[PDB]
């Protein structure tokens, strides 16, 4: 609980010590903050890139394989 | 709006143009407590207390008792920020997507008539079930003891 | 470790001595202090101590009445230079 | 046993007073202390009765017949140590006086040694990170038991740097083991070795890996044997190695029951390189303790082959390899200790700066040796022989034991290597060879009076004065027989390791 | 009250708290999930049989 | 249980803190008011060391830096007795057995330090005495 | 204890907003083949006022449905819901029956265990009138297994431990019964 | 971004400055030992943590010994 | 394999003591005395100081004797240990312990005795102190705690083996004894 | 043998059950090998992570998606705010929307 207590005084020192690199940290932290709560979808396809480059199981790959399990159950009905 | 990650960034970046021993001690302070607060809320609150009083309370001012003794002497900021901006991209240490996209519940049970805190079990295991661990670890506080005073002890 | 040899003085003396009024601008081993370059006790005492300034050696009050020559403050500083000891940071890191 | 009088020797080492001839009497103490504990252990451990293994202590510690002998094994090994501090080595006073100025020291090594023999026996991660730390911490302190040296105390640094990083990485693996199954004990784990992620396994071992220096992680263990002194690096260089090869056998044991082949190749490519660096690093260096640091990295890499390939030859290998390279290298650093009393003495050239902490520290200081103690040196040449592997010493079947267990599961590559680096690596003992008596005869007619055992008075002119002490020459001369005449008992010493057992059963 | 069980931010966003042998395999190595993806699709795999 | 009062009073402590810092920056008159000589930063005099009047150009002890570097174990010691006290009951004597042996592994330690004499700050570097003795030729 | 679980409200709502935790509402009922049943509805003060009265009446019901968890094998939730019910509608019978004969009495107890931090040993007073109105309506014996009669707590004449304040209602309610029913 | 080993960057340039790098490290071992404990509901786990944080309580008392003696040294003459 | 009678796999710690066999004592007397001798040894092996013999200082011949003393017992009780787990002969052992058993059954007392720890913790204190022994090298443990978990079955105290009928014991069935597993929970089956 | 997952208050938490029964599953004498023991050993894993049923949690989620239907409709009601559980949500008959207090107990 001491951060909270502390996080007003370091952000006022962040700003009056370096201000140019304060509206930069800070600013860049809003885009991000913002951008979960928009669901603008960058993070998630930042994410999803480095998912698929290095083989990792990605979201698409694992629906991609429920619809051939899928489509293979219903033929063995037929 | 987790205001936990801006602190981060902020650390994030006095840790890469930290010039003299006065700044990185304080990235060791700046550490702990985003590491405390976020124990504080969220997991265990036992141990948010557990960390102040043992951390900061004997090792961080005993690390600026002997820095007094050591010394004290003495890209640009477009790189610094293109460093932590590329850093930030990712940050999901696990690539389980469907463990930490999906949450979970558990159901509360009224078995349990003795309630107790987590810290009566621990003293109930660690000096019943794990005493070996326990003597152990005083065996070791005892090397300690006689060991820090050989090697700094002149005489 | 030293890293000064002899030619490396010897380089950097004259432009110490350059750098004084001396007679000649010839200045080698051979070349002495008080004669050639007509340095009387005041003269001659500041281009010593400016060496000791570049070369970073001590002359003592032994050798004071017994420099005759510049090859001899050349030959001196090798047989007396020592780097600075460097602090813990510098050392191993 | 160790606990009751550790205790008591720390309590009665501060109460009398500091003088050199009542620390080193208690340093006698010490080798009463272990001298009793081999008994009390020996007399109620068996092989027969721990072929399953015993769970101790709440199932923290396991004990079976093959971490049994590696406990037997670390207590002889500090027996013989101790002979090096309670004894005289040399017998001139400012040389051995290095050895009783610190009264600690006895007591450091007898918490090394708690730590050193719960090791192999850890059957819990919980318990491991602990006496993991015990023994690491062991280490820095008796790096740093000579406070008044530079480089002890700067080698000490150096070791705490790199084995807190090793301990990091061991316990990160474990916790990242815990997350996984969220289980602590190794028993328990095992049901679940198909489970858990096998890799973490290997985490786990990289941070052994430093700690007993294999390559790459092999730079610092080199420097820091190459600074602390003689009596010093003779314990940290040999007693990590036997308590942390046999806990690495252990954990190889588990993992080879899913038989990853992922995992033997990454290994297989530390092995390769340290085969590597522990052959060509030996070539062009002066220093003897930094030759001797590349012979164990080099030796340290043999085992690792054994260990790998992990069947029914390689306990047979290990166990018998293990032994022989201990006693091989308290040999050859008891007669380096010893033979310091044959250094000449100015009355410059280069300004060659020597010690009292290490007085032999150049190769080229044992020169004409065969001149001065021909007995201790042909005890230097065969300890140097059984390194190289010269049949039929104790070396020739350490390799030859692991060539059959490294073949036995298809090693082919590195069996090969393995045999390069021995021979790569004979390049660099014999030139402790050629040092020794390649210039006897030019030097048989030579006047000199300049030798440090000179400067001792002549008591008597009459009686016989031996130049060395009773109790540390007759240890050289007791491990010099028995590299040579292992011969005569080799096959029943062979019997010895089929019985031992780690989970064969039938 | 249904939540997350997302490790610790300062765990995953410091620049120096982040970074171990373990961690490194968990976030940039396929190895532990393409086993443990097995076991996810042999959920729908041995329904119709 | 239910800390949100316990959390309003954090973020009013964190918000009174600014306050602390701000008020000085606006109730202060400026500096043409008093002297108008100089800012603070100009005003190198004032914005410097102070010693008594007379300018000037900490290697402590070996036993006050040893004091220092044994308060991190004996800390751990009763910093590690925690558990024992909310749970004095139910490991009932076992428990009571147990922690007495963990204390009687580091009383050693503490007796260890008392014979040493290792925290005590010693005088050694003077303090010395001699007795006159006649050298009678 | 207070630690933060995943299965009831946590200290603080930074602790939600760090968990990202949702309160999530079920809006169906139990299968039409379950049969109904009445829930309890009393709140914390009621039933730590009647948790021993309740015991004496459904102690034979009580039993079985904690044996036949044990019977169940970890299936308890659906093998034991018939008997779950036997639980409640006794549990029910005591609350109503305390309601409608010694309601004065009952109210005056759980009341004082509301003002006094719901601890048994600060409404002694108030918990002896109805003790002795229960026993003399519905015959039940508050008692604690395992000790004598005589070294039970509620029935110790000077208790080491007394309330620091002492309530009103109590006072009265027990000095208005000291002289009339106590003669 | 973490292959380029980048968190060498954020590291001082003293002995000191690496002491502090490895107790964070730690730090981060016993924060997800926590993590794993609370989760699973688990004692056991939080007795690890608490070894944890003690075990490397010690370790840093012996590091910084070692460099207080080694500091001491160099500035051990003591001609006065 | 030379295995006898497994008389107590968690031997008690007075059991231990009280079935010192008298060469166990003189064991225990040379431990004691050797470690003053192996000092006094070592000195005619080579002296410490000089090259002459030298007897050391009799403080230290006070400290070797407590070091002897502390371990000179612990191969007397790894000695006596060895007959309880059935490694070494127990013949003697083996009668003495039936007759106390018999004799504890007999009069309606446990085998074990009383305790002061309850049930979890007498499992508790089995797991700690059981085969402890083979570490008492390294370092002390020892089983103190009148617990259960022997690892024997206690009819095998019924049954009347060879020269015991003369003792003339009467042996009640199991579920009466007191401070049993079997004559414990005969109320709650949670709590004894 | 010695415990594991115990619960924050001494006795054993959600996931002990399916433990012990891996551990009488192995130990056992009857079993020729551990392959009886696989399905309970996946059972403890699920039970500690549940890997396998938020799987099926994102299949329903993205199933959903794929007929048109809205999570409005499917989903189950939930409420974001502990002090805005109000009477009225909870169901209450005369309850109404006011904040619930939540500040101290
Ligand atoms: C790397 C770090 C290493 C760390 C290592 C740290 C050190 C570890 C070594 C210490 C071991 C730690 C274990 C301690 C935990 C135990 C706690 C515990 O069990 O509490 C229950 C236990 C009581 O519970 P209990 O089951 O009813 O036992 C009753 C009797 O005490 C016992 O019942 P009994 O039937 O066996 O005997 C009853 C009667 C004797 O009954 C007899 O049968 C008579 C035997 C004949 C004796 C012959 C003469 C003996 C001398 C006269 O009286 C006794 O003699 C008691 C035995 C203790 C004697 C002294 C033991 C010294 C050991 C050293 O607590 C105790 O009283 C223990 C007393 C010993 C104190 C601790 C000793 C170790 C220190
Ligand atoms: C927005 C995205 C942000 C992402 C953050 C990270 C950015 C990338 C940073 C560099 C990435 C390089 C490492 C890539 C991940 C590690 C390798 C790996 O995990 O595999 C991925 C890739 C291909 O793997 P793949 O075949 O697809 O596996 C599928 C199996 N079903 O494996 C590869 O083939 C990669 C090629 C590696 C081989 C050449 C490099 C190795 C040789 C130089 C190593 C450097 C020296 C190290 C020496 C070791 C010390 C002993
Ligand atoms: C209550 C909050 C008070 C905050 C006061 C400082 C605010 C500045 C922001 C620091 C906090 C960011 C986290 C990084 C730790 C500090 C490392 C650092 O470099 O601090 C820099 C600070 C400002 O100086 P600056 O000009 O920006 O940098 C070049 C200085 N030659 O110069 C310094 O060296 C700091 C001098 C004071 C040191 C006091 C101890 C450190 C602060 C501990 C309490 C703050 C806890 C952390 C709060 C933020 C968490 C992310
Ligand atoms: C000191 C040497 C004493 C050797 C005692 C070794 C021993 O007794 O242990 C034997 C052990 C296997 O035996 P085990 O089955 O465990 O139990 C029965 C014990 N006979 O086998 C082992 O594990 C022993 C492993 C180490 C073997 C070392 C061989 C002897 C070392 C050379 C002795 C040098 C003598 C120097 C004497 C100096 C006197 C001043
Ligand atoms: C008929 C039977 C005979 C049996 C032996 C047959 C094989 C012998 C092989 C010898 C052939 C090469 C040796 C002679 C070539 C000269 C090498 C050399 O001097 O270095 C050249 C080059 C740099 O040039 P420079 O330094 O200027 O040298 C000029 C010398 N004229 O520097 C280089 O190019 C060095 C190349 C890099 C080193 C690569 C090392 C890889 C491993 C090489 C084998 C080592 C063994 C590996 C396995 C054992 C250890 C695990
Ligand atoms: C709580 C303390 C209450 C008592 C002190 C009140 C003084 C504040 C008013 C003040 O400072 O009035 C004078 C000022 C400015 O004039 P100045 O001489 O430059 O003041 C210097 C003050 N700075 C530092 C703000 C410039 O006027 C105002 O702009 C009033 C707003
Ligand atoms: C009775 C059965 C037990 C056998 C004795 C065992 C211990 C030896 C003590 C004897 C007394 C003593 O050491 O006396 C001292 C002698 C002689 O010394 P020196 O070299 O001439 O020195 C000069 C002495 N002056 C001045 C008297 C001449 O040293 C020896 O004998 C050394 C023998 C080495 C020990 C042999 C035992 C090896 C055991 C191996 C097991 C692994
Ligand atoms: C930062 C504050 C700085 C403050 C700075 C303060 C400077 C202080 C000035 C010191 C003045 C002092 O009182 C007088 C003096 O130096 S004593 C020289 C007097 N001399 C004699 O009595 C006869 C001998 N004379 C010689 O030997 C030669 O004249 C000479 C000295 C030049 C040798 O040179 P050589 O022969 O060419």
């Amino acid at each position: 609980p001491y951060l909270v207590a502390f996080r007003p005084a370091v952000l006022v020192f962040f700003f009056i010590r370096q201000p140019i690199g304060a509206g930069l940290l800070a600013g860049g932290f809003l885009f991000w903050q913002a951008d979960r709560h928009f669901n603008f979808g960058i993070r998630d396809n930042i994410h999803n890139f480095k998912q698929t480059i290095l083989g990792f199981p990605t979201q698409a790959s694992k629906w991609e394989t429920f619809k051939q399990v899928d489509a293979q159950k219903r033929a063995q009905l037929v | 709006m987790n205001l936990e990650i801006l602190d981060l960034s902020i650390l994030g970046f006095y840790s890469l143009i930290s010039s003299n021993s006065f700044e990185s001690i304080a990235i060791l302070v700046a550490t702990i407590m985003p590491v405390i607060t976020e124990l504080w809320y969220n997991y265990s609150q036992l141990f948010a207390l557990l960390y102040t009083l043992i951390y900061v309370g004997a090792v961080v001012i005993l690390f600026v008792f002997i820095l007094s003794v050591i010394n004290e002497k003495e890209s640009g900021l477009f790189i610094l920020i293109l460093v932590l901006l590329l850093d930030d991209l990712d940050d999901n240490e696990s690539n389980d997507n469907d463990y930490n996209n999906v949450y979970i519940t558990d159901y509360a049970d009224w078995f349990n008539n003795y309630n107790e805190s987590d810290l009566s079990v621990i003293g109930n295991l660690l000096f019943t079930e794990y005493a070996l661990l326990l003597l152990i670890i005083s065996f070791i506080l005892l090397m300690s003891i006689i060991g820090l005073i050989l090697i700094v002890k002149k005489d | 470790a030293s890293t000064l040899t002899k030619e490396d003085v010897l380089t950097r003396s004259v432009s110490v001595l350059r750098g004084f009024e001396v007679k000649t601008k010839d200045i080698d081993l051979q070349t002495t202090f008080v004669q050639d370059l007509g340095m009387d006790s005041l003269d001659l005492n500041d281009a010593l101590v400016a060496l000791e300034e570049e070369f970073d050696v001590v002359f003592d009050d032994k050798t004071a009445n017994e420099i005759k020559t510049v090859g001899e403050v050349v030959d001196f500083v090798l047989a007396n230079y020592l780097p600075t000891e460097q602090s813990i940071n510098h050392t191993i890191r | 046993m160790l606990f009751t009088s550790l205790l008591l020797i720390i309590v009665y080492g501060s109460l009398v007073n500091k003088s050199h001839l009542l620390t080193k009497l208690i340093n006698r103490l010490g080798l009463i202390i272990i001298i009793y504990t081999l008994l009390i252990h020996l007399n109620i451990n068996t092989l027969e009765n721990l072929s399953i293994g015993i769970n101790m202590f709440n199932n923290l510690l396991l004990i079976n017949s093959f971490n049994n002998t590696i406990i037997e094994l670390i207590l002889i090994i500090c027996i013989l140590y101790v002979l090096l501090i309670s004894f005289n080595i040399t017998g001139l006073s400012i040389i051995d006086n290095l050895n009783y100025s610190k009264r600690t020291f006895i007591v450091i090594v007898l918490f090394n040694i708690i730590g050193l023999t719960l090791l192999p026996l850890v059957n819990d991660i919980m318990i491991l990170f602990i006496i993991i730390e015990l023994q690491s911490y062991s280490l820095y302190l008796l790096t740093a038991i000579f406070n008044e040296s530079h480089n002890s105390t700067k080698s000490a640094l150096y070791y705490f740097i790199v084995g807190s990083i090793a301990s990091f990485i061991i316990l990160d693996a474990t916790v990242s083991i815990y997350d996984d199954l969220g289980l602590t004990n190794i028993q328990y784990i095992l049901m679940y070795i198909d489970k858990l992620e096998i890799f973490d396994l290997l985490c786990l071992l990289f941070g052994l890996f430093i700690k007993i220096g294999l390559a790459p992680f092999y730079s610092y263990s080199i420097t820091i044997y190459s600074l602390s002194p003689t009596i010093i690096t003779n314990y940290i260089s040999l007693m990590p190695k036997l308590s942390i090869l046999t806990l690495i056998y252990i954990i190889m044991h588990y993992i080879n029951i899913v038989n990853n082949t992922d995992l033997n190749y990454v290994i297989s490519f530390l092995i390769l390189i340290s085969m590597f660096i522990g052959s060509f690093g030996g070539l062009n260096v002066i220093r003897i303790k930094t030759l001797l640091a590349y012979s164990s990295l080099l030796n340290v890499s043999y085992m690792l082959l054994a260990i790998l390939s992990n069947s029914n030859e390689s306990i047979i290998a290990y166990i018998y390899y293990i032994i022989q390279y201990s006693l091989t290298h308290i040999n050859i650093f008891s007669i380096i200790l010893v033979i310091s009393i044959y250094l000449p003495i100015m009355n410059n050239m280069l300004n060659v700066m020597i010690t009292k902490y290490s007085p032999i520290e150049y190769i080229n200081q044992l020169k004409n040796l065969f001149i001065n103690n021909i007995f201790i040196a042909i005890a230097l040449c065969i300890s140097i022989f059984s390194l190289i592997g010269i049949p039929p010493l104790t070396g020739f079947y350490g390799k030859y034991l692991v060539l059959i267990s490294g073949l036995n599961n298809g090693y082919v590559l590195l069996s090969i290597v393995l045999i390069i680096a021995s021979s790569i690596s004979t390049v660099y003992y014999a030139t402790i060879l050629k040092v020794l008596s390649f210039d006897t005869l030019s030097f048989k007619d030579i006047i000199s009076n300049n030798l440090i055992i000179n400067t001792s008075p002549e008591n008597n002119n009459n009686e016989i004065k031996p130049e060395i002490s009773n109790v540390i020459s007759y240890v050289i001369s007791s491990l010099t027989l028995i590299i040579l005449l292992i011969i005569i008992q080799y096959e029943n010493i062979v019997k010895g390791a089929y019985l031992v057992l780690l989970y064969n059963w039938v | 009250p249904y939540s997350n069980t997302r490790r610790p931010w300062v765990l995953r966003r410091h620049i120096i708290m982040k970074n171990s042998p373990t961690k490194w395999a968990r976030k940039y190595s396929s190895r532990r999930d393409e086993r443990e993806q097995e076991i996810k699709d042999d959920y729908i795999r041995g329904m119709g049989e | 249980m239910l800390q949100d009062l316990f959390n309003n009073y954090v973020i009013l402590v964190g918000i009174l803190g600014l306050i602390f810092l701000g008020v000085n920056y606006f109730i202060v008159e400026s500096p043409r008011m008093d002297e108008n000589n100089g800012n603070i930063s100009d005003y190198i005099e004032k914005s410097g060391p102070f010693e008594c009047g007379f300018s000037s150009f900490n290697p402590i002890p070996i036993a006050f830096i040893l004091v220092a570097l044994l308060f991190l174990p004996f800390d751990l010691e009763v910093s590690s007795m925690l558990p024992y006290i909310v749970s004095i009951y139910s490991v009932g004597i076992y428990g009571l057995i147990i922690f007495i042996l963990f204390l009687l592994i580091l009383i050693v330690g503490f007796i260890y330090e008392f014979n040493t004499k290792s925290l005590s700050i010693t005088t050694i570097l003077h303090k010395k005495n001699k007795a006159l003795v006649k050298n009678l030729y | 204890s207070s630690t933060h679980t995943n299965d009831s409200l946590n200290s603080s709502n930074y602790v939600d907003k760090l968990k990202d935790t949702h309160f999530v509402f079920e809006n169906d009922k139990l299968p039409s083949e379950i049969p109904d049943v009445e829930e309890v509805g009393a709140t914390t003060a009621p039933l730590l006022s009647a948790a021993y009265f309740i015991g004496a009446k459904c102690q034979d019901y009580n039993d079985d449905f904690m044996l036949c968890q044990k019977e169940a094998k970890g299936n308890g939730p659906i093998d034991c819901l018939k008997e779950g019910r036997r639980v409640t509608r006794c549990a029910s019978g005591v609350l109503k029956d305390l309601n409608t004969h010694c309601s004065d009495e009952f109210r005056l107890h759980w009341q004082c265990l509301s003002f006094s931090n719901l601890e048994y040993k600060n409404c002694r007073k108030a918990e002896s009138l109805l003790n002795k109105c229960v026993f003399e309506k519905m015959n039940l014996v508050k008692k604690i297994p395992g000790i004598p009669e005589d070294r039970q707590i509620h029935l110790k004449q000077n208790p080491v431990l007394k309330p620091v304040a002492l309530h009103q209602d109590s006072e009265v309610a027990f000095k208005k019964a000291q002289n009339e029913n106590s003669i | 971004m973490d292959l380029i080993l980048l968190m060498l960057v954020a590291v001082g340039l003293n002995i000191i400055d690496i002491y502090i790098m490895i107790e964070i490290l730690i730090m981060g071992c016993t924060v997800n030992t926590i993590y794993s404990a609370s989760l699973d509901n688990d004692m056991i786990g939080l007795i690890y943590s608490l070894i944890q944080i003690i075990i490397a309580g010690v370790e840093s008392a012996i590091g910084l010994s070692i460099l207080v003696n080694y500091n001491r040294i160099r500035n051990s003459e003591e001609i006065e | 394999m030379e295995t006898y009678e497994l008389i107590d796999s968690d031997p008690k710690f007075s059991r231990v003591v009280r079935y010192f066999r008298p060469s166990d004592y003189l064991t225990w007397a040379l431990g004691t005395i050797g470690a003053p001798g192996l000092m006094v040894l070592f000195e005619k092996i080579e002296p410490a100081k000089g090259n002459t013999f030298k007897m050391p200082p009799p403080s230290i011949m006070r400290i070797a004797t407590t070091i002897g003393f502390f371990g000179g017992f612990y191969y007397a009780y790894t000695s006596s240990t060895k007959r309880f787990w059935g490694y070494s002969e127990n013949a003697k052992e083996v009668a003495k312990d039936r007759y106390e058993v018999k004799k504890a059954l007999s009069e309606k007392k446990s085998p074990y005795g009383s305790s002061l720890l309850n049930p979890y913790q007498q499992d508790m204190s089995a797991r700690n102190s059981t085969n402890s022994q083979l570490l008492l090298a390294i370092f002390p443990w020892f089983n103190v705690a009148n617990h259960q978990s022997h690892g024997i079955d206690l009819r095998k105290y019924y049954e009347v083996r060879d020269g015991e009928e003369n003792w003339n014991f009467t042996l009640p069935p199991l579920d009466q004894v007191k401070d049993l597993d079997v004559a414990q929970y005969k109320e709650y089956s949670n709590y004894p | 043998a010695p415990l594991q997952q115990v619960g924050r208050h001494g006795g054993p938490n959600k996931c002990f059950g399916e433990f012990q029964r891996v551990v009488e599953c192995m130990t056992n004498a009857k079993h020729d090998s551990y392959e009886p023991c696989n399905n309970l050993k996946n059972d403890y894993l699920e039970c500690r992570k549940h890997k396998v049923e938020r799987y099926k949690a994102f299949l329903m989620q993205k199933h959903a998606e794929e007929l048109g239907k809205d999570p409005e409709e499917i989903g189950a009601p939930f409420v974001r705010k502990r002090r805005f559980l109000t009477s009225k949500t909870l169901g209450l008959v005369d309850g109404d929307d006011y904040e619930i207090g939540v500040e101290k107990i």
